[PDB]
C-alpha cells in the first residue's frame, strides 16, 4: 500500500507538464482519485477528480479547460496533464485515493507529494484564527465555519479535519466531522452543528503539534478554511 | 452379548422416565395463556425495494448488524452485499465451490462466512486495507456437507455438518476446539443464543439438541417432527426457539420446560417449510414455504396475519433487521424483496 | 372507360363485384378480427414466457390485425361500386394501412422460418441465445423499414374524378412502371425462396439423424409443410394475374380498355386471397 | 465388544440428560406474553408504522 | 443526479459496475454442458473417468465444454442435496456386467447386478429428473464372455432360458435394464457397449447430448 507520484519540477509560464502516480499495494481499479494542490504561500484546495470507471470527471472552476485527467487501470497508474500554467500555478500536489460505498472513509491515504514551481457559487469555509500557543498535557480547540448548512439529504456533514506535521504529508483525522480515521490515536475528536465546528484535543503530546485544515465535499469544487497553526 | 441387551433395556427405561418427566410438567397450552389478548390486524406489507442481479437459485441471506446491509448466496458462485436503503451493491465476492448452502455476517462488520456441499467453511475479511475482500481461514475437518454457520465472536465460530456432527472452531489456529456428537442423521441447522452461551441444532433424524459452548456439554434433546428439520431460530428473549420441518409444520419449543408450545399447521398447505424467523417484539413469525410464497403468523395465536405473495418459485431464505425495520426474502427465482 | 389520373389509366366498374366480394370480405373480416384479437390478448395478458421467439410472433400478430379494422370501409367501397364519400384523409389512411400491414405480415412470417432453421441444423449456436432486449430492437427496425417503404401513399390527392363517382384505390390498370407493383411481386418472391429452403433443410436434417421416430417430430414435419403450402396457396394467384396484366400492357397498347374487361375483375377477386392468411394465419402458428 | 461401550455411552447420556429441573408451561407462556407486551412500541412492523420516519419509502 | 450528493453519485456508479460484471460472467455458465456421473460402488466409475465431497472434472470435445460432477464420496442422504443438480443436461450411469455372480461384500446371497439395477431404477423416477436423459454404460464385456461360459446366468436369472452365449445374454440384460423406465415419452435412455475402447465413449456422449439439445431448441420455439 503506497502511492508514489512524480512529475514535478520548474516550468515556464507557457508550457505543459505531466504528473503520474503508481499505486502499489492495493486494488487500484476500485478507487476514485483526486488531486489536491498545496500552494507554498499557505495555499490549499481541490484540483480535479476522476472516478472508478472513467465515467465522471470533475474540475474546480478555476482549472476547467486546461487540465486533463486519466487512468491506466491495467498497469495501476494515474495521470494529470496540464497545458496552461499561470504565475499562480506554483505549489505542491498531493494525489489522494478515495472509495465511495456505504461506510467507506474517503481521503484515507494521501500519497507523498510532488513539488511544481512556475517561472515568474463556491461554498466558503472560514478558520478565523491562525495560531494558538499552548503547553503539553492540556486540551486545545480549533474552530472552522462555513456559509450554509451541511446536513444533506443523507444526513452526513461533509467536513474533513486533517493534519500536516512540519515536513510531512497530510493524513486524515476526522472524516464527516464525527468519525476518526484509522491509525491515528484516539486523542483527537471533533464536534459542531449548523455551519460551525471545532476540532478538539484532550491530551497534548509532542507529535500533536501541526497545522490543521478543514474540507467540505458537498459539491465540486471542494473548498477549505485557512490554516490554524499550533505552536510549542 | 447379555451386557448389550441389559444396557439397552436400561436405556429404554431411562427414555421412558424422561418422557414421563417431560409429560408431567405441562399444565396448559400456550394458546390458552395467549388467547386473552386481541389479534393484530391484517398485516399488509408491500414491496419497497427489489434486489436483482442473481442468476440462479438463492440459498441464504443474513442481515447486517446496523440493519442497513445484508449478504446473499446463490449457485452462480457469487456472494453479494447490499445497501437496502439505496438498492446499491457494495461488494461482490466470487466463491470457489459453486455448491453453497449458507452464509453468515460478522457481528462487528469485518467478516463473512460461507461454505457447503464441500465440507469446508471459508472466512472472508471485508475491511482490509487493500480495498478487496480476501480469504481469511479455511476450517476443514468435517466429513459431511456443511448446513449452517454462525459467528460467535470475532475469533470463534460454530458450524453444523451433514456427517451428524457440530463443531466449535477458532479462526486463528484453525483447529476444532470442541466437537459435538450424538445425532444419527445429517444436521440441517443451528442457531446462536442472544448472549452467545448456548446454541441449538436440528438434524435429519427429526430431532434437535441444545449444546453448550464452554466445554462440549449436551444439555437437552427435543423431538416431535416426523420428517427433516431444516430451520430453527431463538426467540429474542432467548428462552424459546422455533423449528420448521419438511412435513408442512412449524413448532415452538421452550428451553426451561421442554415440551411443545405451538403447532403452526394448515390443511391447505401440503408442502414443507424452508425458513423461519422472528420479529423484534417476538410477535410475528415469518415462514418461508415451497408453495411459492411466504407466510406471516401471529406467534401467540398460531393464526395467519398476512402473506408475502410475490415470488415465482420456492422460498429459501428469510430475515428481519435488528431495529425491526424491514423483512427480506429470497427465493429460487433469484429475486430478493424488502417489505415494510 | 379510359380516363387520366396523371397517366393513361383504364378503369372499370363492373356489376359483379357487388354480388360476391362483400360477403367474402365480410367473412374474412369477422373471423380474422377475433382470430388475431384473442391471440394478441393471450400474448399480452395470459402468457408469461417472453422468450426471443415469442416476441417475433407478437409482431406478426399485430401486423395482420391492423388490416382487419381497415376492411369494413373497403366493404362499403365495394357495395356501392367505387363511390367514396369520406373525403381525402380517410381514403388516404385506408390505402396505407392495407399496403403496410401486408408487407409486415410477410416479414414477420419469414423470421420465424429462420428462427426454426437456426434451431435445427445449427443447434447450440449464438443466435439461439439472444436476449429479448436484443430482439425487440430488430422488431422495431423491421417495423421501421415496413413503414419507410409505404409512406408515398399519404403524399397524394387521392380521390379522383371518374365523372360519376370517386374511386379510392392504389391498383389501377395503367401503362407506367413504378415502385408499388415491384413491391407487390417482390414481397412474394423472396420470402418463398427462403421459406422453401428452410422448410426443406429442417425436415431433411431431422431425418438423416434417424430422429424422426417420436410422434412430435412427425407432427412438426406436417405443420412445416402446412405453413409453406398455405403461403403459396393464399398468395400465388394474385401474382400471376398481375403478370398477365403486364403481359397485356406490353403486348397490346392501352387504347381499347375492353380487353382487360374480364381479367381485372378476376384480379380484384384473387387479391382477396392476400387477406386470406390474416384469417387462417393464427390457426397454423398460434393455436394448433 | 465396542457395542456395549456404545451402549454405555448412550446410557451415560441418559443419566446426563435426566438431571435437570423443569417449570410449568403456563409460566413460560406468561413470560413470552410479557416480553412481547413490553417491546410493543419499538418494532416498526407490528404496529402500523407512520409513513413519516421510515427510510425505505 | 440533482437530488443526490457528490458522495452518493459514486456509490451508484460502483453498483452499476458490479451489475455489469455479474451479467457478463453469467453468460459463461449457460453455454457449458453439465453431466452428473453415477455408478454402483465398484461399477467402473473410475474406469470410465480414466477412459476419457464433490469432484469436478473438465474436458472439451468438439469446441464444447463439459463439466462432470462425481459425488461418490458423499456417503450421506441423497434426498438432501440431489435437487442441487436439477438443471443438468444428462446423467451418466456406469455399471460392469461381468459381475453377476460376484456378490457384494455386504451379502453373500445378493449380487451386485441386482443392487445396480435398483440404483438405476431409483435414479430414473425422482421428481427432479422428469425430463433428464440417462446415458448407460455397460462395462467389462471382455471378462464377461469368459465368465458366462463357465457358469450359467440362470443363477442371477431364474426366470431366464437361453443358450448361454455372448449376444443373447448381453441383449437380455440390456432389455432388463431398459424395461425399468417408467416414463417412455419425455425421457429416453441411451445404452452402449464398451470395455477398453478409446473412441466410442466420448463420441457416444456427444451424440446423446446433441440429440437432447436439438429436442430442447425445437420445443423452445413452440414447433415441437
Ligand atoms: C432471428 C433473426 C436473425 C431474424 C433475421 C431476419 C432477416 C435475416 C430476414 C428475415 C426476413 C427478411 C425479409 C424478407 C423480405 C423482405 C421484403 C423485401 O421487400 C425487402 C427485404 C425484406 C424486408 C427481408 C429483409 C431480411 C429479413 C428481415
Ligand atoms: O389492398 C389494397 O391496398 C387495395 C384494396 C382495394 C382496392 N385497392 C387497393
Amino acid at each position: 500500500v503506497q502511492l508514489v507520484e512524480s512529475g514535478g519540477g520548474l516550468v515556464q509560464p507557457g508550457g505543459s507538464r505531466k504528473l503520474s502516480c503508481s499505486a502499489s499495494g492495493f486494488a487500484f481499479s476500485s478507487f476514485g482519485m483526486h488531486w489536491v494542490r498545496q500552494a507554498p504561500e499557505k495555499g490549499l484546495e481541490w484540483v480535479a477528480y476522476i472516478s472508478s470507471g472513467s465515467g465522471t470527471i470533475y474540475y474546480a472552476d478555476t482549472v476547467k479547460g486546461r487540465f486533463t485527467i486519466s487512468r491506466d487501470d491495467p498497469k495501476n497508474t494515474l495521470f494529470l496533464q496540464m497545458t496552461s500554467l499561470r504565475s499562480e500555478d506554483t505549489a505542491m500536489y498531493y494525489c489522494v485515493r478515495s472509495i465511495y460505498y456505504y461506510g467507506s472513509s474517503p481521503f484515507d491515504f494521501w500519497g507523498q507529494g510532488t513539488t511544481l514551481t512556475v517561472s515568474s457559487s463556491d461554498i466558503v469555509m472560514t478558520q478565523a484564527t491562525s495560531s494558538v500557543p499552548v503547553t503539553p498535557g492540556e486540551s486545545v480547540s480549533i474552530s472552522c465555519r462555513s456559509s450554509k448548512s451541511l446536513l444533506h439529504s443523507n444526513g452526513n456533514t461533509y467536513l474533513y479535519w486533517f493534519l500536516q506535521r512540519p515536513g510531512q504529508s497530510p493524513q486524515l483525522l476526522i472524516y464527516r466531522m464525527s468519525n476518526l480515521a484509522s491509525g491515528v490515536p484516539d486523542r483527537f475528536s471533533g464536534s459542531g452543528s449548523g455551519t460551525a465546528f471545532t476540532l478538539t484535543i484532550s491530551r497534548l503530546e509532542a507529535e500533536d503539534v501541526g497545522v490543521y485544515y478543514c474540507m467540505q465535499h458537498l459539491e465540486y469544487p471542494l473548498t477549505f478554511g485557512a490554516g490554524t497553526k499550533l505552536e510549542l | 452379548g447379555s451386557e448389550l441387551d441389559q444396557l439397552r433395556q436400561e436405556a429404554e427405561q431411562l427414555k421412558n422416565q424422561i418422557r414421563d418427566a417431560r409429560k408431567a410438567c405441562a399444565d396448559a397450552t400456550l394458546s390458552q395463556i395467549t388467547n386473552n389478548i386481541d389479534p393484530v390486524g391484517r398485516i399488509q406489507m408491500r414491496t419497497r425495494r427489489t434486489l436483482r442481479g442473481h442468476l440462479a437459485k438463492i440459498y441464504a441471506m443474513h442481515w447486517g448488524t446496523d440493519s442497513r446491509l445484508l449478504v446473499s448466496a446463490s449457485q452462480d458462485g457469487k456472494l453479494i452485499i447490499w445497501d437496502s436503503y439505496t438498492t446499491n451493491k457494495v461488494h461482490a465476492i466470487p466463491l470457489r465451490s459453486s455448491w453453497v448452502m449458507t452464509c453468515a455476517y460478522a457481528p462487528s462488520g469485518n467478516y463473512v462466512a460461507c461454505g457447503g456441499l464441500d465440507n469446508i467453511c471459508s472466512i472472508y475479511n471485508l475491511k482490509t486495507r487493500e480495498g478487496n475482500v480476501r480469504v481469511s481461514r479455511e476450517l476443514a475437518g468435517h466429513t459431511g456437507y456443511l448446513s449452517c454457520c454462525r459467528f460467535l465472536d470475532d475469533n470463534q465460530i460454530v458450524t453444523s455438518s451433514g456427517d451428524t456432527t457440530c463443531a466449535l472452531w477458532d479462526i486463528e489456529t484453525g483447529q476444532q476446539t470442541t466437537t459435538f456428537t450424538g445425532h444419527t442423521g445429517d444436521v440441517m441447522s443451528l442457531s446462536l443464543a442472544p448472549d452467545t452461551r448456548l446454541f441449538v441444532s436440528g438434524a435429519c433424524d427429526a430431532s434437535a439438541k441444545l449444546w453448550d459452548v464452554r466445554e462440549g456439554m449436551c444439555r437437552q434433546t427435543f423431538t416431535g417432527h416426523e420428517s427433516d428439520i431444516n430451520a430453527i431460530c431463538f426467540f429474542p428473549n432467548g428462552n424459546a426457539f422455533a423449528t420448521g420441518s419438511d412435513d408442512a409444520t412449524c413448532r415452538l419449543f421452550d428451553l426451561r420446560a421442554d415440551q411443545e408450545l405451538m403447532t403452526y399447521s394448515h390443511d391447505n398447505i401440503i408442502c414443507g417449510i424452508t425458513s423461519v424467523s422472528f420479529s423484534k417484539s417476538g410477535r410475528l413469525l415469518l415462514a418461508g414455504y415451497d408453495d411459492f410464497n411466504c407466510n406471516v403468523w401471529d406467534a401467540l395465536k398460531a393464526d395467519r396475519a398476512g402473506v408475502l405473495a410475490g415470488h415465482d418459485n420456492r422460498v429459501s431464505c428469510l430475515g428481519v433487521t435488528d431495529d425491526g425495520m424491514a423483512v427480506a426474502t429470497g427465493s429460487w427465482d433469484s429475486f430478493l424483496k424488502i417489505w415494510n | 372507360f379510359l380516363e387520366i389520373d396523371k397517366k393513361n389509366c383504364c378503369v372499370f366498374r363492373d356489376d359483379f363485384i357487388v354480388k360476391v366480394l362483400p360477403p367474402v370480405l365480410g367473412l374474412e373480416f369477422i373471423f380474422g378480427l377475433l382470430g388475431n384479437g384473442l391471440a394478441l390478448w393471450i400474448f399480452c395478458f395470459h402468457l408469461k414466457s417472453w422468450k426471443s421467439s415469442r416476441i417475433f410472433l407478437f409482431n406478426l400478430a399485430v401486423a395482420d390485425f391492423l388490416l382487419i379494422i381497415c376492411l369494413p370501409f373497403l366493404m362499403d367501397n365495394y357495395v356501392r361500386r367505387w363511390d367514396w364519400k369520406f373525403g381525402d384523409i380517410p381514403c388516404r389512411l385506408m390505402l396505407f394501412m392495407l399496403a403496410m400491414n401486408r408487407q409486415g405480415s410477410i416479414i414477420f412470417l419469414t423470421v420465424v422460418a429462420v428462427d426454426r432453421y437456426f434451431r435445427v441444423v445449427h443447434p447450440h449456436h449464438a443466435l439461439n441465445k439472444i436476449s429479448n432486449r436484443t430482439a425487440a430492437i430488430i422488431s422495431c427496425l423491421l417495423w421501421g423499414i415496413t413503414i419507410g417503404l409505404t409512406v408515398h401513399l399519404l403524399k397524394k390527392k387521392m380521390p379522383i374524378q371518374n365523372g360519376g363517382a370517386n374511386l379510392c384505390s392504389s391498383f389501377s390498370i395503367c401503362h407506367t412502371f413504378q415502385w408499388h407493383e415491384a413491391m407487390f411481386l417482390l414481397e412474394f418472391f423472396l420470402p418463398l425462396g427462403i421459406i422453401l429452403f428452410c422448410s426443406a433443410r429442417i425436415i431433411w436434417s431431422l431425418r438423416q439423424r434417424q430422429m424422426d421416430r417420436h410422434a412430435k417430430i412427425k407432427r412438426a414435419i406436417t405443420f412445416i409443410m402446412v405453413v409453406a403450402i398455405v403461403f403459396v396457396i393464399c398468395f400465388l394467384p394474385s401474382v400471376v394475374v398481375r403478370i398477365r396484366i403486364f403481359w397485356l400492357l406490353h403486348t397490346s397498347g392501352t387504347q381499347n380498355c375492353e380487353v382487360y374487361r374480364s381479367v381485372d375483375l378476376a384480379f380484384f377477386i384473387t387479391l382477396s386471397f392476400t387477406y386470406m392468411n390474416s384469417m387462417l394465419d393464427p390457426v397454423v402458428y398460434y393455436f394448433s | 465388544t465396542a457395542s456395549i461401550a456404545q451402549a454405555r455411552k448412550l446410557v451415560e447420556q441418559l443419566k446426563m440428560e435426566a438431571n435437570i429441573d423443569r417449570i410449568k408451561v403456563s409460566k413460560a407462556a406468561a413470560d413470552l406474553m410479557a416480553y412481547c407486551e413490553a417491546h410493543a412500541k419499538e418494532d416498526p412492523l407490528l404496529t402500523p408504522v407512520p409513513a413519516s420516519e421510515n427510510p425505505f419509502r | 443526479g440533482c437530488t443526490l450528493s457528490a458522495e452518493d453519485k459514486a456509490a451508484v456508479e460502483r453498483s452499476k459496475m458490479i451489475d455489469r460484471n455479474l451479467r457478463e460472467d453469467g453468460e459463461k455458465a449457460a453455454r457449458e454442458v453439465k453431466l452428473l456421473l453415477l455408478g454402483a460402488g465398484e461399477s467402473g466409475k473410475n474406469t470410465i473417468v480414466k477412459q476419457m465431497g464433490i469432484v469436478e472434472t473438465h474436458f472439451t470435445f468438439k469446441d464444447l465444454h463439459f463439466k462432470m460432477f462425481d459425488v461418490g464420496a458423499q456417503r450421506s442422504e441423497r434426498k438432501k442435496w440431489i435437487h442441487c443438480f436439477e438443471g443438468v443436461t444428462a446423467i451418466i450411469f456406469c455399471v460392469a456386467l461381468s459381475d453377476y455372480d460376484l456378490v457384494l461384500a455386504e451379502d453373500e446371497e445378493m449380487n451386485r447386478m441386482h443392487a445396480s439395477m435398483k440404483l438405476f431404477d431409483s435414479i430414473c423416477n425422482n421428481k427432479w429428473f422428469t425430463d433428464t436423459s440417462i446415458i448407460l454404460f455397460l462395462n467389462k464385456k471382455d471378462l464377461f464372455e469368459e465368465k458366462i461360459k463357465k457358469s450359467p446366468l440362470t443363477i442371477c436369472y431364474p426366470e431366464y432360458a437361453g443358450s448361454n452365449t455372448y449376444e443373447e445374454a448381453a441383449a437380455y440384460i440390456q432389455c432388463q435394464f431398459e424395461d425399468l423406465n417408467k416414463r417412455k415419452d419425455t425421457k429416453e435412455i441411451y445404452t452402449h457397449f464398451t470395455c477398453s475402447t478409446d473412441t466410442k465413449n466420448v463420441q457416444f456422449v456427444f451424440d446423446a447430448v446433441t440429440d437432447v439439445i436439438i429436442k430442447n431448441n425445437l420445443k423452445d420455439c413452440g414447433l415441437f
